[PDB]
DNA sequence: GGGCTACATGACGGCGAATACCCTCCCAGGCC
């Protein structure tokens, strides 16, 4: 936000506002950035994938 | 041919600030990579390179002009004396000097010029990287001191943003008063 | 009695990010 208030390029401002929107979405939500890295993999119930 | 030193000059014509030049000496007794040029990569690519070549080169050099001196002999004389100064500053003398272009100064050692050396000569590329990083640092310092012009944004080049800022606020002592717009801001234009 | 190794090539548009290209002025000293 502080370097967006100083940049003067259109595409730079667009990229910065996209990144700021993402960061604010993460801050407001209870989500964590590391949750994208799957350490536990859930499986579908067998009835939904029958043989 | 082993102590070949190449110098380059960046920021020759920005409206504000003096020019900066360097001359790095490197031979094949260490590892070098990723220094093809400097005008096509990213700033990040230029931040590691600055340090990389600083420690890989046996010697590193610097040199800069002054606003009064530059305006006293234009960007054809000052620019050359600046690289003469940079060569003078080298800790170890170079048996070979390289200067991006087709023009050479009056030097005691056999210096010569090569055109478009920024993409073919790793030496000239490294010198350009070093001098450009130093320019960027100086422009950051000036933008810290003068935040009303946005030096750190456009690097004091002739952009429309710089033109409108110099038309609105004016010129300080650091601006090259021999150019057009700057003379038009204070009224020295004939 | 018993477990394991887990190639096409004939598709047109549009839109948005990734880069590669032409804006943008501003310098000069030999050729017109």
């Amino acid at each position: 936000r502080e370097e967006l208030n100083e940049t003067n390029s259109e595409t730079k401002r667009k990229k910065l506002t996209k990144r700021i929107k993402l960061l604010e979405a993460f801050v407001q939500s209870g989500n964590k950035p590391e949750w994208m890295i799957l350490t536990v993999l859930p499986v579908l119930p067998p009835d939904l994938r029958p043989l | 041919t082993q102590l070949v030193a190449g110098v380059d000059a960046v920021g020759r014509g920005p409206l504000v600030g003096a020019v900066v030049t360097a001359a790095v000496i490197l031979d094949p007794a260490r590892p070098i990579a990723g220094l093809n040029d400097s005008k096509k990569l990213s700033e990040k690519r230029r931040l590691a390179l600055y340090e990389e070549i600083k420690e890989k080169a046996l010697s590193w050099s610097l040199g800069r002009a002054e606003p009064h001196e530059i305006d006293e002999l234009n960007i054809l004389h000052a620019t050359m004396l600046a690289m003469q100064r940079a060569v003078a500053g080298l800790h170890i003398a170079p048996e070979y000097v390289l200067i991006d272009g087709n023009r050479c100064p009056k030097l005691p050692m056999p210096a010569m010029a090569v055109v478009k050396g920024d993409s073919r000569v790793p030496e000239i590329s490294a010198a350009s990287i070093l001098a450009k990083v130093t320019r960027d640092a100086e422009m950051a310092a000036l933008d810290i001191v003068f935040p009303q012009y946005g030096f750190a944004q456009h690097k004091g080049y002739p952009t429309a943003f710089h033109l409108e800022k110099l038309a609105e606020h004016g010129a300080t002592e650091h601006h090259r008063r021999s150019f057009g717009p700057v003379k038009r801001a204070l009224g020295l234009a004939s």
